[PDB]
DNA sequence: CTATGACCATGATTACGAATTGC
DNA sequence: TTAAGCAATTCGTAATCATGGTCATAG
């Protein structure tokens, strides 16, 4: 896999995308397909903010229940602390687990 | 023209005059007449300056596989 | 679609449809790594199955037709056999291909546009001219005619409003329209060819002449 | 029940070799007007449409409308065990799937054959009367070794109709050529025309239509802006037959 | 601008027929003698003299030694699309690389204009010697054709020997030896073997074979040989000039 | 007009290269 | 600069060989 990173100290970064690709082996790795696997579920859009403000709210509702989807995905399959006792088990840091493989453990 | 497809692009996604995206357009402006909601006299009057154009006398969405 | 040069070794049918672009975006297409999803049509191209792969999306907006051929006796025919032998003979091969054998014998479908006018009597099959639906050797036994085919409209009744009632419920609102376009939904692209069929099956039924008058 | 008798067996051997390549399933529509058919090749590109009149037939008897579902291939070798002299008749019930052929000599040996039938599920289709503006009648003979001799050089042919005569040309990786034919019983080319054409065919289909020579001496081709190109026969006081192709874009 | 005709056409068929399953080319030389070939074989055993003078053809006009190549079997294919007694033109422009053939009908109802274009050609040229050949047989072309044909079927290669009173005509083969005996015939069906001393060689039988598919070329085959030397087969293309096929003897 | 020969293709079978799972 | 490892069953896809069928020629 080939992916770009963008630089942040200080911070940690977990795209629940890699996670999933790394640990499970599905069919569809799309946000509506892992939706439905765990829990139960472009040029409109543009039209969508030409338009009046009913439709933006619209759009912003839309917006924010794609924002916290990865946050339930996170809390419901016991991610982090699944983090948290592998690098207190293994000794590495909390960035090594999502960039490199079983060696450095 | 480029001004008057602007206009029926705003009557088009005025929520106070129907969920209008399965009929065409000159029906949603008699049905709001006949309940008289307030259809303004100018969504009109582009509707009979014109021939069956389908660019003029179809919805937004009359594409679009939903 | 793994590393590339191992797809350049030998022609695969996901590996073409993913190179192949489309007009439409060349922004937008598998990269290395993912997942390619793709059906296969019918031709008679019968060397290469990678020259007759499609995305399901655009033969879900261009109507191309199925190669069921294909699907019977490359996808279906022999997982069937290996589980069905170990618990009989070699007659439960001939019990299957004749269980198909049985089953095979009802299939169902420039030029092709300068068709209509006139349609196949309902009981037998003859084309002839006029609009009646019966035949003239069948025309006895027609309210038997009638009323079959009025249960299968019936039941095609149902299953309209099942499914479009169902998109209010997953969208949220009962007001407004319904805009999900999920390919992969099921209920996406199955409340599309209700509509047709219903299309279909009722101008069968106006062969038939109205039940009543309607300017009372 | 259905019964015909025919005493001109030959004909009946010309029009089932006209199409026992171009088609291998067919459905009979047996009325009380004749014995009609229509159907699309394999290839859903080309129309036949073939009428017996029932007239023609010597001895006819129809009792009720049927539809037979034949293979091709079945009836056309049954229909070369009988010599060119022989009378045919034709055996059916209304409530079998199952035909009886009984060839006569004309001198102390009948033959019987029982040929089982299927069911299809076949669409029929059909065509509407418009007036072809461009009307050839020519040599069955001619059009055959022009069709046949273009089609070595390459596969489509552009046909060109113009005042005095029509103008037929192809081409290929070994050249070029066109053949002229001009107004002037049977051995002439009648022409007539309104608006001139210029259009274009692929070959293949062309050598498949020009199987059916041995059953007239003319062939009558017409031809129109944008429509499928018709070949037409007529077979004497029985009907006729035709093919259908559309040009190329 | 070379423009010519032929009435009785169906000679140029009948010898084009006759020249594809030797060689795939042709070197054609036209002079103002008219049309000539001269060209070797494909497996260096044989060759073709063909000449056309003038005074055979109906209408002509030559300004030019034109000295061209024709790829002779697609040639003979679009020579298969006319009938024999259809008139055969030829039209060629000196700049204008191509052939433009016109077939004429004897009725003139069916008028035909082909067209094959022009390849390169840089091809070997021998001459031939003149000499005295000690056997010189008039025979029937399909008897001859005949007699070789009936000797195809025994064995491969033939020997041949050539005398006073009769010519003997032998071969071996798997089903063990055979031979025919010819003697003259005490215009057309006459033969006559002119013999000054007589001789035996071996040839190729199959290259008789390709030699008589020129069988229904002239009225008679003239069979000429000497001593170590090629055999020349003769057609004399009626009122028009000859073909001569030349075969280099074996070893 | 038939019979024989040649060519051409088409179909089937076998052998090799590739996604996923068993360790 | 970083990467967990190999054994495969198995089926698909491609290539090669065989077999017949059709067309054209020649007698
Ligand atoms: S198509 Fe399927 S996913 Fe989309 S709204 Fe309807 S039920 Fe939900
Ligand atoms: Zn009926």
């Amino acid at each position: 896999r080939d992916t770009k990173v963008v630089s942040m100290v200080g911070r940690v970064q977990m795209d629940m995308l890699q996670v999933l690709l790394r640990e499970y082996k599905l069919r569809s790795y799309t946000l509506n397909a892992v939706s439905f696997h765990f829990l139960g579920e472009h040029s409109i859009i543009t039209d969508l903010q030409n338009g009046n403000d009913q439709t933006r709210r619209r759009l912003a509702v839309y917006c924010l229940k794609d924002a916290y989807l990865p946050l339930r995905l996170l809390e419901r399959l016991m991610v982090l602390v699944n983090a948290v006792e592998m690098a207190r088990v293994t000794g590495v840091p909390l960035s090594y687990l999502l960039s490199r493989g079983q060696q450095v453990k | 023209e480029e001004a008057e497809l602007e206009l029926l692009r705003q009557f088009d996604l005025a929520w106070q005059y129907g969920p209008c995206t399965g009929i065409t357009r000159l029906q949603r402006w008699c049905r709001a007449k006949q309940m008289g909601l307030e259809p303004p006299p100018e969504v009109w009057q582009v509707l009979k300056t014109h021939p069956g154009d389908p660019r003029f006398q179809c919805s937004l969405w009359h594409l679009y596989p939903l | 679609l793994t590393r590339a040069a191992s797809d350049y070794a030998g022609k695969q049918a996901h590996v073409e449809l993913a190179e192949r672009m489309r007009k439409r975006d060349p922004g937008s297409a598998p990269s290395l790594g993912d997942r390619v999803p793709y059906v296969i049509i019918s031709a008679a191209k019968g060397v290469a199955a990678y020259m007759k792969s499609e995305d399901p999306l655009f033969v879900l907006e261009h109507s191309l037709p199925i190669d069921t051929q294909y699907y019977l006796e490359q996808q279906l025919a022999k997982p069937l056999l290996r589980i069905f032998e170990p618990i009989l003979g070699e007659g439960r091969a001939e019990a299957v291909l004749l269980r198909g054998d049985h089953t095979r014998c009802k299939t169902v479908l420039g030029l092709l546009a300068f068709a209509k006018r006139r349609n196949c009597c309902i009981g037998c099959r003859t084309v002839l001219s006029h609009q009646g639906a019966v035949c003239e050797f069948c025309q006895p036994r027609e309210s038997e005619l009638y009323q079959k085919e009025v249960s299968h409209l019936n039941a095609l009744e149902e299953r309209f409003s099942r499914l479009w009632t169902q998109c209010q419920r997953c969208q949220g609102s009962l007001h407004e329209d319904v805009i999900c376009t999920s390919r992969d939904c099921p209920i996406f692209y199955m409340r599309k060819k209700v509509r047709k069929d219903l299309e279909d099956q009722e101008q069968l039924l106006r062969r038939f002449g109205p039940p009543g008058p309607e300017a009372w | 029940m259905f019964e015909a008798r025919l005493v001109q067996g030959s004909i009946l051997k010309k029009v089932l070799e006209a199409l026992k390549d171009l088609i291998n399933e067919a459905c009979w529509d047996i009325s009380s007007s004749g014995v009609n058919l229509q159907s699309m090749d394999s290839s859903h590109v080309s129309l036949v449409q073939l009428t017996l009149r029932s007239e023609g037939f010597d001895t006819y008897r129809c009792d009720r409308n049927l539809a037979m579902g034949v293979n091709l291939t079945s009836m056309s070798k049954i229909l070369k065990c009988a010599g060119n002299e022989d009378i045919i008749t034709l055996r059916a019930e209304d409530n079998a799937d199952t035909l009886a052929l009984v060839f006569e000599a004309p001198n102390e040996k009948v033959s019987d054959y029982e040929m089982k039938l299927m069911d299809l599920d076949v669409e029929q289709l059909g065509i509407p009367e418009q007036e072809y503006s461009c009307v050839v009648k020519m040599p069955s003979g001619e059009f055959a070794r022009i069709c046949r001799d273009l089609s070595h050089i390459g596969d489509a042919v552009v046909i060109s109709c113009a005042k005095d005569g029509v103008k037929f040309s192809a081409s290929g990786e070994l050249g070029n050529g066109n053949i002229k034919l001009s107004q002037t019983e049977e051995e002439a080319v009648t022409i007539e025309m309104n608006e001139p054409v210029q259009l274009t065919f692929a070959l293949r289909y062309l050598n498949f239509f020009t199987k059916a020579t041995p059953l007239s001496s003319t062939v009558t081709l017409s031809m129109s802006a944008d429509v499928p190109l018709v070949v037409e026969y007529k077979i004497a006081d029985m009907g006729h037959l035709k093919y259908y192709l559309a040009p190329k874009i």
